């Protein structure tokens, strides 16, 4: 039921990654965030037309 | 001629809110001192930074 | 024929404003797509140059890919009464005249 | 460190420029707004009610 | 039906404002787990030394 654990094998490493995973994500956000926003100057200026 | 409906305050009104969101982020940024907050910035540069 | 003439004037006037507020919806939907496509160039002339790692990239391309995406959901998106101005590449008519 | 510092850190000249002009054009924009809304009663004095 | 496209672009208008309201409040929770991952990548960087 029990295993002994010794160490990660590269720490720096794994670490480095998660980094870039969440990295990653930050920049699908910010992404989706200036799309909504051209998205909503968009409908304002067509509702102002219509 | 006509009551307001098609006034161009309507115009003046999205001018007014488009300089909104420059006025906002102007301030933002004068407080911070950094030039990205968030990922709706150069979200590149932010993971450079990071 | 003159009351004809006069009334059919008017209509004509009337549909000649039309025209104009459409020709200004459109006009103001390719502004954007415009000002979308400077986002894109900005963004191109950041990401040619060497100094980049390939995270930076797909960052890059990720947020390009996105921006594409809006510029293809408002050319297919923008309608004016059942007519969507930027779907196809036709002809529209108005008349502006009594015959 | 000073690699960093000129990507973040934003040099403060140009977005107090900035956050002058917004807000000069804000108050600008304002007054056309008011001055704009002040219009419409010219038919209610053609009315000559 | 200008009526109609208009009420409803307003209302879709306010509902990508909420859309951008949600996308900030993930990108904060994201950005404060960015800087506790890098807080761990510091204590990983002095724990490796013998």
């Amino acid at each position: 039921t029990t295993s002994k654990a010794e160490s990660t094998s590269d720490p720096l490493a794994a670490l480095d990654d998660a980094i870039s995973q969440i990295d990653k994500f930050r920049s699908s956000l910010g992404a989706v965030q200036n799309r909504l926003d051209s998205a909503v100057t968009n409908l304002n200026n067509t509702t102002t037309n219509l | 001629q006509v009551i307001n409906t098609n006034s161009l305050s309507l115009i003046t009104q999205n001018n007014i809110n488009k300089n909104q969101s420059a006025l906002s982020s102007s301030i933002e940024r004068l407080s911070s001192g950094l030039r990205i907050n968030s990922a709706k910035d150069d979200a590149a540069g932010q993971a450079i930074a990071n | 024929r003159f009351t004809s003439n006069i009334k059919g004037l008017t209509q004509a006037a009337r549909n000649a404003n039309d025209g104009i507020s459409v020709a200004q919806t459109t006009e103001g939907a390719l502004s954007e797509i415009n000002n979308n496509l400077q986002r894109i160039r900005e963004l191109t002339v950041q990401a040619s140059t060497g100094t980049n790692s390939d995270s930076d990239l797909d960052s890059i391309q990720d947020e390009i890919k996105s921006r594409l995406d809006e510029i293809d959901r408002v050319s297919g998106q923008t309608q004016f009464n059942g007519v969507n101005v930027l779907a196809k590449d036709g002809s529209m008519k108005i008349q502006v005249g009594a015959n | 460190s000073e690699a960093q510092s000129r990507i973040q850190d934003a040099d403060y000249a140009t977005e107090v420029s900035n956050m002058s002009k917004a807000q000069i054009i804000q108050q600008a924009g304002n007054s056309v707004l008011a001055k704009a809304n002040q219009v419409p009663q010219q038919v209610l004095s053609l009315l000559q009610g």
